[PDB]
Order: structure tokens, then sequence, then C-alpha cells
């Protein structure tokens, strides 16, 4: 997972589980949730990214 | 009473003792065959009780002790 | 193609680097070898507050920013969108609260 | 006394801290994310219920929950 | 350019309209989900948001007002329009005793045209209650082509209204020292606007009305009437009718005014032809308060050294200059009012709210018993219409000043403006103001409901000596049966000479009956009345308590500190300290929305049983008065059970046995509103997590169709499900009344 | 009078229990319910695809609603 | 039926005539089953079934063109779209709106008609 | 049964359709949902969650019996 | 006149146009038989 990876979220109390999000940016500071994904769909909050672990991640597009 | 005509007579539920009415609220729930105020009974119980052999009032007076001390027995 | 200059007093420099219309100035900062705070990258919080010395961002995806503090100069800098170029400062959420 | 939990999903963004209307909450050092800082709760007898914390938390899920407790005279918010 | 004082940008585009939320920063986002779509109307006229100077707020309001007159210019083109081609004026004018007023036909589609009833005269259509056959009949109107003149007139007026808007925003808008100029403001409006006002009134009925309506008692037909400009021409003709006109404009400048006691009459009653007051009284009364208002007009300084300044007038009512028991205001009184009233809109509105609904309720008290317009008080649909509706708008208008006395609270409230004077030091002791509007109403309650509810109670029992009724315990209400005497007293031939006739016949005095149908009669005052009287009062005051009280802690309270950091309008602070639900200002106005509609429901109830059982009914040959309901209310409305039996369910059988008549549309609009009712009552027991948590399984059903939408749908928002609930339980629980009062009053006349 | 207050006290007594039914269904999946006891069973299967089930249950309601009250309108 | 319905004939012979009860009381009396308070009663039948299409079967296909053109205008498709309707996309899902019933049979079986269980968001 | 019949059967069925809509969404959404996901972890009876996220009032699954009693009884 | 077509294809003005044109069948069920019953056509 890097820039640009379209990725399905893992996490069942996040509120886009089961969709797709891009990959904004990955954090090489060795913390917990390093991945950033943002969502074309706004959560209730009325936000639309967040960070992710690698482990609940999926890759459905590779960077072109 | 009401066993002898169960069509024309309306069953009673209790007594009415509330020191507040009227003689005109007295009179109202008092009918024809009654010397007090009292609540016609809409629960059935009379047709209940009629159709499984109840016929007198010692009858309902044995049951109602005999529920008192199976109460007591639960 | 957009030229956005970052001013920082505890760094006491202005490097311009150019970031393209559809793309977060904080997002093209960090493609470009510069170090910025940022905690959230969605516009609820103040940790990249960037006050505005000249020009123009288009922040409509940022949720904190009042109404009269919006007017002040202060954007987001991690849910911006750079029109032109001008320049911004850097590390300002001292100055928001 | 209400129950607050900070979550590793905090990132240090000190909103739900300057949300607090009554210092239940405040930030020490982590290394667990890339502000270096988390959200603590040692004030948590003061903690009123307000969830202004909770409003102010940008992850999701929230990376701060109130479970509202036993409720006493300072989270009622009472004045008599 | 005359006053120097224009100059306005915001040139008129085009472009700026196919982009909604352009006046909300955050508006003109990008939807996103669809409560930007509640939002756009929820604050789309605050001009208090959009912007920040007063100068720029104070113009959009200045045009806002010109846009709102040429839509009242426009309805009011529409309403001479139906009675000038959709009527049968002509007919009621000819027999307006007889014939039913309409002013709107059915066209023939499904069903449809059975609502088209026989109004007499051959007429086909909806018997209209608004009264303006009456007014047009008073004004001076005899045919429709005048109908359709004064139409034409307020099409062009309304055409006029929307480019004096264009004209004062998008060519030359004011300056704010214009709009702060409250002394010539008022100077004008008190001189021009009303003193002017009422005296070319009084010159139009003194030339227009009151021939008209003399030769209409007189008996004359209405075509063959001369037209209103020969009554100006020619002063013999007017002379005929007058005697005073022979004289023409001489005893006025040399003073011998009673020369004009002909059609200047002081006589204060109604007229027994019509039904209405006093033609000549009622110019005479134009006249005097046209001279009172201009006079009036003259007191505020302006540009000439003579007046008085507000602003002095405002700083020194304080102690030590204020009466020895009024002097606990304390040493600053009124001092930072007067920049509160010409720097916040909010409190202007407030009070100008405040006043509009009080005069509105003053205008329904005062024309069911001084009728004003010839043959009202006998077409009793009517009157109880115009009673019903005036009573609603000001209702309405007052919660309205509470709301916005809250939002000048939270939002225009300066502490360091107004400190220690009067709005100061009641901030700074409303506690005591709320608990003892707690206390009496309260009081009230229980000598208002639960006395209906111990007669009941005693009427149930059996014992009627035991009640509060005029045969058992009676409460005669003695201060205003004594105030009905010294009216009575007053006017005979005393404390007021000049007049013959009570200035009602509601006081005292006689009973004046018009076709039959009574106009107006003394209205009696027992127990029921001081029952009544005291539900009235216990209305009233927990509708004060619910609005004050969010007005009073709008800023803060005890549990919430910083409520103005809140705002006006938001829902909650969460469920902590308890739980603080509806503590906003705002949500204390949807809770005096409710308490209005109950305070303005039973004051329209009292009206309608009262008149219709001790005024209203058919005189004989004799002179026996046959009341409609029969002279019940004396001794049914002193229980609940007969406000529910001899009210509510007795005179409801005119609008659900309508059916297949001509009033079965308001059979239908009685079943309608009750379903609105109903309705409303799933926004206001519900709460908006159910909504959001039920929709997750509706997008997920969508999202499995691929009928996926960009705007995310979201439920209504909390304080959006209150005033949906609120606006949906009002518009059902006032159309059912309404349907029920007109069906009633439209079958047994 | 009796056969109508019986049937109508029997069907009110039944809706009540009706909805305690599902009260204390809800507090046994609050409070008992095991998701690894009951890992991919019928239970954990309907708690699965419960979207489905309540989406269904709302075209019901609304399919049922929209042409009754229609109906009866018109 | 309703011809021959003896209590069907004292709603005929009085009431009012107008253009609602004239041209109305006919072609409905001809074919329509009336019971015995002179009412007709919507049946359901042999005979119904080629009365009960043309309300059944032709509101279907009305409904599956609203139904399908609220989808294909929407599928390409962002969040301005649904505020100001594009009218040429509007017009460009109508004529594809119109045989929506062929193409929602050339959607099914693609398996284009319905998302998978991994690719639609899920609740707890 | 008569033509007056088929539509308050079809009011009955909307009645408890509607019932087992709130009821079954309740007790199934009980565990938590998208809203508020760990809602098994506040209990079964709670207010709400604030008026974060929009708001979250009768968000428990306490409130789907609440709102069902009304259906209930309607 | 560029973005008053633009507003006249809004939600709103959609909406209006569409419900008065659905709702036109006035001339419809007043052209032919304003009572028209399920078996009757
Ligand atoms: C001020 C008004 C008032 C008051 C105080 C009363 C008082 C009384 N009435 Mg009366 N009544 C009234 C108005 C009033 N009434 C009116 C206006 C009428 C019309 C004329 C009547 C007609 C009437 C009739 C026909 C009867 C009474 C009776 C009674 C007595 C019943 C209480 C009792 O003795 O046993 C004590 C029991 C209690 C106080 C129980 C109530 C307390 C709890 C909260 C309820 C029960 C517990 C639980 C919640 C409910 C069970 C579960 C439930 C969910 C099913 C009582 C003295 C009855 C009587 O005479 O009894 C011998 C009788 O039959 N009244
Ligand atoms: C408050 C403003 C108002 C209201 C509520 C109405 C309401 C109505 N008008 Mg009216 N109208 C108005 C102002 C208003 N008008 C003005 C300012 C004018 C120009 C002077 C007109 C000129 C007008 C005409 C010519 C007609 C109506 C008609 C109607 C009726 C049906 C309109 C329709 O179907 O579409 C309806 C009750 C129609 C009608 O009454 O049918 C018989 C009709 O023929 N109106
Ligand atoms: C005698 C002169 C005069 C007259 C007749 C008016 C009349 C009016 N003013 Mg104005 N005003 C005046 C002087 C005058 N003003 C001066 C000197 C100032 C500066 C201090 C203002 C500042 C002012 C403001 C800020 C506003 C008004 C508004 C209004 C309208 C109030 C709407 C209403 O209550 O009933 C309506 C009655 C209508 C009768 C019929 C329309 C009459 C037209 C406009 C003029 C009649 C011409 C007449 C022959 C002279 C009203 C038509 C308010 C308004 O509504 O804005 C449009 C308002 O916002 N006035
Ligand atoms: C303010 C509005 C107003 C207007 C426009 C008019 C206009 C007119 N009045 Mg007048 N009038 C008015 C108010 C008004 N009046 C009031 C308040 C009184 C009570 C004192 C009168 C009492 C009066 C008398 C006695 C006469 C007029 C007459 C007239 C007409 C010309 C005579 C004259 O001017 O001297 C003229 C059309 C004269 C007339 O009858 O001409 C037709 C006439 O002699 N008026
Ligand atoms: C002179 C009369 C007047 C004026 C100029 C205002 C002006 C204003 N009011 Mg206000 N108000 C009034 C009377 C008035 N009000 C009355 C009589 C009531 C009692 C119901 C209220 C109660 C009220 C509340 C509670 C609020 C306002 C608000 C506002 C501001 C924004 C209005 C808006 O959002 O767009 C227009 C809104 C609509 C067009 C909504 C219409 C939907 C209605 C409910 C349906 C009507 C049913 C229909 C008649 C049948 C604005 C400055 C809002 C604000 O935020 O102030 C800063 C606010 O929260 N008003
Ligand atoms: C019939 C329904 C009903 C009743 C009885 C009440 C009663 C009350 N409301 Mg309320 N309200 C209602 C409907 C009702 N409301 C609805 C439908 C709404 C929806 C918006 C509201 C919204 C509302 C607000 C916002 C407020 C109130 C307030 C009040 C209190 C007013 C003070 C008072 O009258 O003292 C008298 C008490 C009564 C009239 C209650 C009945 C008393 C009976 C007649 C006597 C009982 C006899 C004896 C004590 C019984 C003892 C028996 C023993 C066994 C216990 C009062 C208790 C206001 C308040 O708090 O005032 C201080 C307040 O601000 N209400
Ligand atoms: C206490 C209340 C009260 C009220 C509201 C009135 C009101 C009125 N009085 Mg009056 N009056 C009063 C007490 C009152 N009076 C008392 C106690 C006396 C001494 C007995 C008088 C003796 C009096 C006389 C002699 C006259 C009035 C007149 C009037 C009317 C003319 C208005 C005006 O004077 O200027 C007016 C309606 C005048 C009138 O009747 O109008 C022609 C007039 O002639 N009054
Ligand atoms: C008369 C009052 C009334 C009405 C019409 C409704 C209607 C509805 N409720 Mg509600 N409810 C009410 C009172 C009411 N409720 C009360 C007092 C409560 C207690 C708080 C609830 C609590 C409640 C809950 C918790 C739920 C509902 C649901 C529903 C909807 C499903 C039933 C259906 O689809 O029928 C068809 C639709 C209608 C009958 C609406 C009317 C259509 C109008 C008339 C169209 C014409 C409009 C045009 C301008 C004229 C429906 C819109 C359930 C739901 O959302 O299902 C999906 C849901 O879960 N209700
Ligand atoms: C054109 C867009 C569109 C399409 C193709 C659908 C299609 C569907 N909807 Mg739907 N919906 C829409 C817009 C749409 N909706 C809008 C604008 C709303 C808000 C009023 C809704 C609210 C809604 C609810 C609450 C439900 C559906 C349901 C459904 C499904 C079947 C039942 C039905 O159609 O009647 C329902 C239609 C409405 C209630 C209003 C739609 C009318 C607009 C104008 C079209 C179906 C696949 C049901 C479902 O989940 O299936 C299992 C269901 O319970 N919809
Ligand atoms: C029913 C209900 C809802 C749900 C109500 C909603 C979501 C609003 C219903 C409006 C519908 C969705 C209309 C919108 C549809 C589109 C505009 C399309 C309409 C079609 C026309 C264009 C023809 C709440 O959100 C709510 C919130 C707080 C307290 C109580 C309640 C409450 O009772
Ligand atoms: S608001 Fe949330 S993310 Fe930010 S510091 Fe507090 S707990 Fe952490
Ligand atoms: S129930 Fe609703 S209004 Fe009340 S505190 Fe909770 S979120 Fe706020
Ligand atoms: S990094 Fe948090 S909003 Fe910018
Ligand atoms: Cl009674």
């Amino acid at each position: 997972v890097q820039r640009g990876s379209k990725v399905r979220i893992l996490r069942p109390e996040s509120y886009w589980f089961r969709e797709v999000g891009s990959v904004a940016s990955v954090d090489q500071s060795g913390i917990k949730y390093p991945v950033v994904v943002r969502f074309s769909k706004v959560n209730y909050a009325g936000v639309n990214t967040n960070n992710f672990s690698e482990a609940e991640l999926v890759e459905v597009e590779a960077p072109p | 009473a009401w066993i002898k005509d169960p069509l024309n007579i309306s069953p009673i539920a209790h007594a009415i003792w509330d020191p507040q009415f009227g003689p005109a609220a007295m009179d109202a729930f008092t009918p024809a065959g009654a010397g007090n105020p009292v609540n016609f009974c809409y629960s059935g119980v009379y047709h209940w009780w009629y159709t499984i052999g109840l016929r007198t009032n010692g009858d309902l007076f044995a049951g109602a002790m005999f529920l008192l001390l199976l109460a007591a027995v639960m | 193609s957009y030229k956005v200059t970052l001013v920082n007093e505890t760094e006491n420099l202005n490097t311009t680097i150019e970031v393209a219309d559809d793309e977060y100035i904080l997002d093209a900062a960090e493609e470009q070898g510069i170090d910025l705070p940022y905690s959230c990258r969605a516009g609820a919080c103040s940790t990249c507050a960037g006050k505005l010395t000249e020009g123009t961002v288009d922040q409509s995806d940022q949720s904190f920013l009042d109404d009269d503090q919006i007017e002040a100069g202060y954007v987001l800098t991690c849910v911006a969108y750079p029109t032109s170029d001008c320049t911004v400062m850097t590390h300002q959420e001292e100055e928001l609260y | 006394s209400h129950s607050v939990k900070i979550y590793d999903t905090c990132i240090g963004c000190t909103q739900c801290v300057r949300a607090c209307p009554t210092d239940v909450l405040e930030m020490v050092p982590w290394d667990g994310c890339r502000a270096g800082q988390i959200a603590a709760s040692p004030r948590t007898e003061d903690c009123v219920g307000c969830k202004r914390c909770e409003t102010a938390c940008p992850t999701d899920f929230l990376s701060i929950r109130v479970y509202l407790g036993a409720e006493t005279s300072r989270s009622m918010g009472l004045a008599y | 350019a005359s006053a120097a004082t224009e100059q306005s940008p915001i040139p008129t585009s085009f472009e700026r309209w196919a982009k909604p939320g352009h006046f909300d920063r955050t508006l003109a986002r990008g939807p996103k989900t669809t409560t930007w779509i509640w939002n756009l109307h929820a604050d789309a006229h605050d001009f208090d948001s959009h912007t920040n100077d007063l100068q720029d707020i104070s113009r959009k309001i200045f045009s806002a007002h010109f846009g709102h007159l040429a839509v009242v210019f426009v309805w009011l083109s529409g309403m001479y329009f139906h009675g000038a081609r959709f009527s049968n004026f002509s007919s009621w004018m000819a027999d307006p005793t007889h014939i039913r007023p309409s002013a709107q036909v059915v066209w023939p589609l499904v069903g449809q045209d059975i609502l088209n009833g026989d109004m007499g005269g051959g007429f086909r259509g909806i018997q209209i209650t608004s009264g303006l056959f009456q007014m047009w009949r008073g004004e001076g109107f005899t045919n429709e082509f005048q109908l359709y003149c004064t139409a034409i007139g307020a099409l062009v007026m309304a055409g006029l209204m929307i480019f004096a808007g264009w004209f004062h925003y998008h060519v030359r808008s004011p300056k704010l020292e214009w709009f702060q100029n409250v002394q010539s403001m008022l100077n004008h409006h008190l001189a021009g606007l009303l003193g002017l006002g009422s005296l070319g009134w009084a010159g139009h009925l003194i030339h227009v009305a009151l021939p008209t309506n003399k030769l209409l008692d007189a008996g004359v037909a209405p075509q063959d009437i001369p037209l209103p400009h020969e009554f100006v021409l020619d002063k013999a003709l007017m002379a005929e009718l007058y005697p005073s006109f022979a004289q023409g404009i001489r005893p006025f400048f040399t003073l011998n005014w009673a020369t004009y006691s002909d059609f200047l009459t002081f006589n204060g009653g109604l007229n027994p032809v019509t039904g209405g007051l006093w033609m000549t009284d009622i110019a005479h009364h134009h006249v005097a308060i046209a001279v009172l208002f201009i006079f009036a007009g003259h007191m505020y300084r302006t540009n000439w050294g003579i007046g008085h300044s507000i602003r002095t007038m405002l700083e020194d009512a304080r102690h030590p200059k204020m009466l020895p028991f009024l002097s606990f205001i304390g040493p600053v009184g009124h001092r930072g009012l007067f920049e509160v009233l010409t720097t916040s809109w909010h409190a202007q509105l407030s009070i100008n709210l405040a006043m509009m609904g009080s005069l509105s309720i003053i205008v329904a008290q005062h024309m069911y018993s001084m009728p004003p317009y010839p043959y009202l008080a006998t077409d009793y649909g009517t009157v109880t219409s115009l009673f019903t509706h005036h009573m609603w708008i000001g209702g309405f208008l007052i919660v309205g000043a509470a709301a916005h006395a809250g939002i000048f609270m939270v939002r225009d409230y300066d502490p360091a403006e107004n400190v220690n004077n009067v709005l100061d030091r009641v901030l700074r002791h409303r506690d005591a103001i709320i608990s003892h509007l707690v206390w009496v109403c309260q009081f009230l309650g229980f000598h208002s409901f639960a006395m209906y509810c111990h007669n009941d109670t005693m009427r149930a029992f059996g014992r009627p000596q035991d009640m509060f009724s005029d045969t058992g315990i009676q409460l005669q209400p003695i201060f205003a049966q004594w105030v009905q005497h010294i009216q009575t007293m007053a006017v005979g031939s005393t404390t007021a000479p000049g007049v013959a006739s009570p200035a009602s016949y509601a006081f005292g005095g006689g009973l004046v009956a018009v076709g039959g149908k009574v106009a107006m009669m003394p209205i009696s005052l027992g127990t029921a009345d001081f029952l009544i009287h005291h539900i009235h009062a216990f209305t009233i005051h927990v509708t004060v308590l619910v609005l004050l009280k969010g007005v009073l802690f709008a800023r803060n309270s005890r549990l919430i500190p910083d409520k103005s950091e809140l705002g006006f309008r938001f829902p909650c602070d969460g469920p902590g300290r308890g739980g603080t639900c509806q503590v906003s200002a705002w949500d204390h106005v949807f809770l005096g929305l409710f308490w209005m509609y109950n305070s303005i429901a039973m004051v329209i109830f009292h009206f309608f049983w009262k008149m219709q059982s001790d005024v209203w009914g058919a005189v004989d040959a004799n002179g026996t008065v046959s009341h409609i309901t029969g002279g019940n209310f004396a001794q049914s409305s002193i229980t609940i059970n007969g406000w529910l039996r001899d009210f509510l369910w007795a005179q409801a059988t005119q609008v659900i046995s309508s059916y297949g008549s001509a009033l079965s549309a308001y059979g239908l609009m009685f079943l309608a509103g009750h379903f609105v009712f109903a309705f409303s009552l799933m926004f206001l027991f519900s709460g908006r997590g159910y909504w959001q948590e039920l929709i997750e399984s509706i997008v997920w059903a969508h999202n499995k169709l691929r009928i996926t939408t960009a705007i995310q749908p979201r439920a209504l928002s909390i304080t959006q499900g209150r005033a949906v609930g609120a606006a949906h339980y009002l518009l059902g629980s006032i159309v059912t009344t309404w349907a029920f009062f007109l069906a009633r009053m439209a079958a047994i006349g | 009078t009796t056969t109508a207050a019986l049937y109508t006290h029997h069907q009110y007594i039944a809706g009540f229990l009706m909805l305690g039914a599902f009260a204390h269904g809800g507090i046994f999946l609050i409070r008992d319910y095991d998701p690894v006891a009951n890992e991919n069973n019928v239970l954990a299967r309907v708690l699965d695809h419960k979207e489905a089930i309540i989406s269904h249950l709302s075209w019901v309601s609304l399919f049922l609603g929209f042409h009754t009250l229609a109906l009866y309108v018109h | 039926p309703c011809a021959s319905s003896p209590a069907f004939n004292e709603r005929m012979q009085n009431a009012p005539e107008g253009y609602y009860f004239d041209t109305p009381y006919q072609s409905y009396a001809a074919n329509l089953l009336c019971g015995a308070e002179g009412l007709p009663h919507q049946q359901l039948r042999f005979d119904r079934a080629i009365d009960v299409l043309i309300p059944f079967g032709i509101f279907f296909y009305v409904a599956g063109f609203i139904g399908w053109s609220g989808r294909a205008y929407l599928i390409s498709s962002p969040e301005e779209t649904e505020i100001f309707i594009d009218v040429a996309l509007a017009i460009k899902s109508f004529v594809q709106g119109l045989l929506w019933p062929l193409l929602a049979v050339k959607e099914l079986t693609t398996g284009e008609l319905t998302a998978p269980v991994s690719e639609v968001s899920v609740s707890p | 049964i008569g033509p007056g019949d088929f539509l308050v059967h079809h009011a009955i069925a909307l009645g408890l359709h509607v019932t087992t809509l709130i009821l079954v969404k309740g007790a199934l959404d009980a565990r938590g949902s998208k809203l508020m996901p760990d809602k098994k972890d506040f209990g079964y009876a709670f207010p709400c969650d604030g008026p974060g996220r929009g708001g979250t009032c009768d968000i428990s699954a306490w409130d789907s019996v609440y709102l069902a009693t009304f259906w209930m009884l309607n | 006149m560029k973005y008053f077509a633009k507003y006249l294809t809004s939600a709103p003005i959609m909406a209006t146009v569409a419900l008065v044109s659905l709702s036109v069948v006035l001339i419809e069920l007043n052209h032919f038989f304003p009572g028209l019953q399920y078996g009757t056509y």
C-alpha cells in the first residue's frame, strides 16, 4: 500500500466498512495507523478521511 | 339471583362505598334488585362459574377460601 | 500549475513549492521535501492553520474555521486547495486560540 | 462519575481537550502517533457528560468515548 | 438625489441565481448530505449571519420590506379582482340580509362543483367569511367596476413597490445615518403615515362613504345611487343629505364646530338599519385621531431645536429621578437602551412584533362588540372568522416577539454596552422573575382548571349544590360586572353626556337586531365567565413563562454557563448534567408555540360558545331572542364534560354530517387537520437516531440495486425535527378548528 | 359488553406481550449474546443480513400504508 | 351485474345529472358487478383478468419508467447533478427509460443490476 | 365480510408490519449500527450519544420498544 | 441569462414543473368520463 492505491476497509466500526477509498499518504514513522485513506463519501461527523493500519486494508486498484 | 335468569339480569361485581356520592348517584348505581350501590360485572366470571358447576354463594365462598389458602401455600 | 510560498519564523525562511490545482498544499508539500505540522488532514482541527498573507485558496472541504476566523486569513493547509500561489504563513495554531 | 476512555486511534489533535468545558482532559506524550501526543482523562470526577469531546474528535470511529455512569453532584451539573 | 444618501453597489447580476447557498460561506461549499437542503431555507432571510456590517443589513431589510409590501398589494389586487369578477357583490348589495357573500367559484372538475353552494339569487359559489363585502359596502363601493379599478390600482402599486425595493438597493441605497434617524422616522410615521392617513380617510368618509351609506340606509338601490364624485362635485346634492355642508368649510376656520354636528356625530352605538357603527360617528373618530396623531408627530427633535431627544428621556429615567417606589431600577436606568434600539434590528423587531400581535388581538376584541361595518354583526360566520383569524395572527406575532428577544440576547446583547441598567438588572435577578411566574402559573392552574375538575366530580356525584355554578358556589366577576354597569351608566342623558347609546351594547344598554338576527346585545358575565377568564389568565401566563424563560436564560444559566457560545438554535449540550435537551432559546419558542396554541384555542372557543348561546340568535316579531345553542354556556361550560358534549360533540354536527352537501370540503378539511395533527406526533415523540439508523438499512437496499445518489440521505436534525413537528401540529390543529367553525356557521347561519 | 370487554382485554394483553417479546429479544442480544458460541449459525446469520430484513419490512409497511390510506382517502 | 341490480337503480333515477353522473353511471353499469347496496365492487375473477391488467400492468410500466429514469440518470454521475437536473442526461435516461423493461432483464443476467456483498457498506 | 373488511384488514397488516419494523430494527441494531458502532457497550437503555454525528436521539434499543408501543397501541 | 437556464434546472423548479406537468391530467379526467372505475377502462 502506497499513495494512490484504492483500498477496501476491513475495520468494522468504520463508517466506510467494505468501501473503496484512495490512499493519500503512508507514514514511515512506525506509528500504529500510518495509512491515510480519503473517501468520496463523508461520514456522519462531516469527515471524509481517516488513518488506518495496513492490516485493515485490501488493495483493489494498484496506482497508475 | 342471576342463575335463575342469565339474560335479563345484570351480574354484579361488588359494592360501592364512596362516601362522596350524592343520593342521585347512590340511586343511579342501585339497580332494581339491590339495596346498595353496586358495579355491574363485565369480566364474564358469572358465565364461566355457571358453566363449570358453581351454583351458590357457598360454592363461591368455598372456592375463595381454597384460593386464599393456596396463595398462602405458594 | 501554482506556486505557494510557506513562511515560518522558527525556520526563518521563505521556500516556494508549485502545487497542482486539484491537490492539497500539505499533500503537495510532502512531495517536495518540506516538513509541516499536521494531525488529522481532514479539516477538523487547527494543527495546520496557515494565515494567508496574499492570494486565495480553495478550502471548501475545511470544516472547523469560523466565518470571522477565515476572514483573518487562517486556512487549514491540510484540506486547502492552491488556486494560484502567493504566500501563506505556517505553524499559526497559537494565533488561532 | 463518568468514564472517559481514549483509544490508540488518537492522533493528538487536542480538539477534545479544547472542547471540554470542565477540564477533564489533557495531552500527554505518546510516540504512538506522529503528533507525539494522546489525550488523557484524569479529572473524570469533573466530567458532566456533555460529550463535546466526542463531537470534537475527527477519527472514525471516535478515539474518545464517554460512558455516563454513577451520577454525583458534579456530573449532574448542580450549582445547588 | 435630494438627501445625498444612496450610492449602493451589488450590481443586478443573473449568474448569482444558479449557486444556492451563496449567502452563507458553508452553504456554498457543495451540499454533500441532505441537511444542506434544509439548511438553505432555515437561515435564508437571516441577514445578520450572512454579513457583519449594520448598514448593509439595514439596506437589505429596507428592500425586503418593499418586496413584502409588493406581495401584500398583489394579495389585495387579487381580493378586489375576486370581488369584481367571481362574486355576487351586486346581488349582496341589493339584499345583504338574504344573500350570502361569495367571491369564489369552483371549476366543474371531478365531483368538485358540489362546493359551489346556492348563495341566494341563483349564484352558485363558496360562501366567503372574510368580511370583504361588508368592508366594501362601508367604504363606499356599490358596483363591481369600482372593485376592478381598485384591483388594477393595487397591481400597479405592487409593481411600484418592487421597483422601489430594487431602486433602494441596486441603484441608490440609503446610508446607515438615515436608518438611525429614529426621531425623524417617529415624527413622520406619527404625523404623516397615521395622522395624514386617517385624515385622508376621514375626507373619504365625509365625501364618499357617509353619502353612499346614508342613501343605502334610506333605501336607495345600489345602482340608483350617485357615484362618489358627484357627492364631491356638486354641493347641492350633498347638502340635501347634510345641512351643515351649506356653510362649506367656514365654520371650521371660524371655530363654529357645532355647525358640523350632523355628520360628525358622537352617538356611540350601532346603526339600527345596518347593524354596524354609526358612520358619522366613525368619520368624527377619524377626524379626531388625525388631529391627535398629527399633533403627536411634532414631538421629537429633528433639525430645528424644538422637540425631544429620546436618548435624553431614556437616560434621565433612573434613580433618583423616578417615583420613589419605582426607584428600584437604579442610577443607570435606561441609559444604554437608545444604543441598543438604534443598533439592533432584533430588539426593534421584538418590540414591534409584541405590539403588532397585541394590537391584532385588540382588533379582534373590538370588532365583535363594536361592529364597524354594515351588516357585519349579523353574518355570524364573518364575525367568528374575523375574531378567530386576528387572535391567531396576534398569538403568532407575540411568539415571534419572544423569538427575537432571544435572538437579540445571543447575538446583539453586549454586556459592556449596557451595565447596571434595566436590561442588565433584569438578567441579574431572572431567578426571581421566573420563580414567581412559576408560582403564579401554578396558582392560576389550580384555581381555574382544577375548579373545572371539582365541577366534573360534583356533577358526576349528583351534588350540583356543591359545584362552582351560578346555582352552587357562585363566583361572580364583580369587578367586570361593575365595569359593565359603569359603562352603561356613563352614556346617559353622568360621565359621558355627549354619547346617546353605550359604546357597545355588550356592556349593557339595549338589543340591536337586524334582519331578524341579533346584531348585538348585552353579554352577561356570571360564574362561567369568571372561570373561563381565569383559564385565559392561566394560559397567557404559562405562555409568558415559557417564552420569557428562554429569553432570560438565552445567554447562560446555572446548568450551562456558556449557552450564548452554543448559539440561539442548537439542539442540546449532550446527555450530561442529567441531559440538557431543549435548553436553547429557540426550543423555548418551540415550546411556547404549543402554549400559544393552547391559549388562543380556548379564547376562540370561549368566544364561539358564549356568543352563540348568549348573543347570537333570532329575534321574533315580539322581541323574544332564541339564541343559537340556547343559553347553555352558563351551566354546561363549567365542567369539562359539558365542553366536550355541549360544545365539541354537539356543534360538530354540521362538519361531520356535511358529506354530500356543499359544506363537504369542510368535513374533508376537518379530517385532514386530524391527520396532520396526528402525523406531527411522529416528529414530536420520536428522536433523530432511530431515523438515521433506519435510513442505513434503506441505503443498503439502495446500494444493492446500484441506485446510489451523491447527496447522502440523512435524517432531519434535532431542531429541524422539532420545527417540523411543531409546524404540523399547529397546521393540523388549526385547520381542524377552522373547518369546525366555518361548517357550523355556514349551516345554521 | 362482557364479550367486547373480554376480547379487547385479551387483545391488548397480547399486544403488550408481543411488545415485550421483542424487548427481551433485544436485551438478550445486548447482555447474553455470545458471537463466538453462536459463530455462523442461524442467529448470527440473521444478525449478518439484518439490513435486508429491515428494508423489506420497510417496503411492506410502505406499500400497505400508501395503498390503504390512499384507498380510504379516495 | 349492475344492469340487473335492483338496488343500483335508486342511485340511477334520483341523482344530479351534470357531467359526472350522466356519462359515468352508464359505462359503469354496463360493465361492473354490484352487490346489494347498489355499489360497484371491484372483483378479481376470470372476467377481471383482462379488466384488472390495465390498472395493474400499465402502472408497472410507468412506475418502472420512473425508477429506471432515476437509475440511468444517477449511474452516469458528482453532487451537482441532483441539485441542478442536467436536462440533456435526463433526456438520455428518458429515451433509454422508455424501453426499460428490456434493459432490466439485460442487467440481472449480466450481473450489473446487483452489487456484491463486499462492495456495499454495512454496520456492526 | 365485505369490502369494508378488506381495507381494515390491510390497516391491521400495516400496523403489525410497522410495529414489527420498529421492534425488529431496534433488536437487530441493538448491538450497534453505523451511527453508533459500539452500542452494546452502552447498555440496553441509555438516552443518546450526544448531539454529535448529526444527533443521536432515541438511538438505543429501549427506544425502539418505546417507539413501537405507540404503534402497538394504534 | 446564462445561469437563468441553470436556475430553471434546479431541484425546486424541476419539482414544480414535474408536479404540474404530471398533474395536468385535469384535462385527461374531464375530456372523457370524469369518473373512471377499475372495470370501465
Ligand atoms: C375526588 C374524586 C373521587 C375520589 C377520591 C373517589 C374515591 C373512591 N371511589 Mg369514586 N367516583 C368518582 C370520583 C371519586 N372517587 C366519580 C366522579 C364517580 C361517578 C359517580 C365515581 C364512581 C365510583 C364507583 C362506581 C366506585 C367508586 C369507588 C371509590 C373508592 C375506591 C377506592 C377504595 O376504596 O379502595 C382502595 C384502592 C385504591 C385506592 C387503589 C388505587 C391505588 C393504585 C394507584 C391503583 C391500583 C394499583 C395498580 C397501579 C393498579 C393495578 C394494576 C393495573 C395496571 C391493572 C374510593 C373511596 C369504588 C368503591 O366504592 O370501592 C369500594 C367504586 O366501585 N367511585
Ligand atoms: C392535560 C394535560 C396537561 C396538564 C394537566 C399539564 C400541567 C401542567 N403543565 Mg403542561 N403541557 C402539556 C399538557 C399538560 N400540562 C402538553 C400537552 C404540553 C406540550 C407542549 C405541555 C407543556 C408544558 C410546558 C412547557 C410547561 C407546562 C407547565 C405545566 C404545569 C403548570 C402549572 C400548573 O397548572 O399548576 C396546576 C397543576 C395542574 C393543573 C395539574 C392537574 C392538577 C389536578 C387538576 C389536581 C390534582 C388533585 C390532587 C393533587 C391529586 C392528588 C392525588 C394523589 C393520589 C396523588 C402543570 C403541572 C408549565 C409549568 O411548569 O408551570 C410552572 C411549563 O412551563 N406544560
Ligand atoms: C419521519 C422522521 C424523520 C425522517 C424524515 C425525513 C428523512 C424527511 C422526509 C422528507 C422526504 C425524504 C422528502 C425528500 C424526497 C425528495 C425531495 C424527492 C421528493 C420527490 C419530489 C421532487 C416530487 C426524521 O428525520 C426525524 C428527525 C427527528 C425527529 C423526528 C423525525 C421523524 O419523525
Ligand atoms: S479529539 Fe480525538 S483524536 Fe483529537 S486528541 Fe482528543 S481523543 Fe485524540
Ligand atoms: S436526547 Fe437528543 S436532544 Fe437530548 S441530550 Fe441526547 S442528543 Fe441532545
Ligand atoms: S491536520 Fe488536522 S485539520 Fe489539518
Ligand atoms: Cl356536564
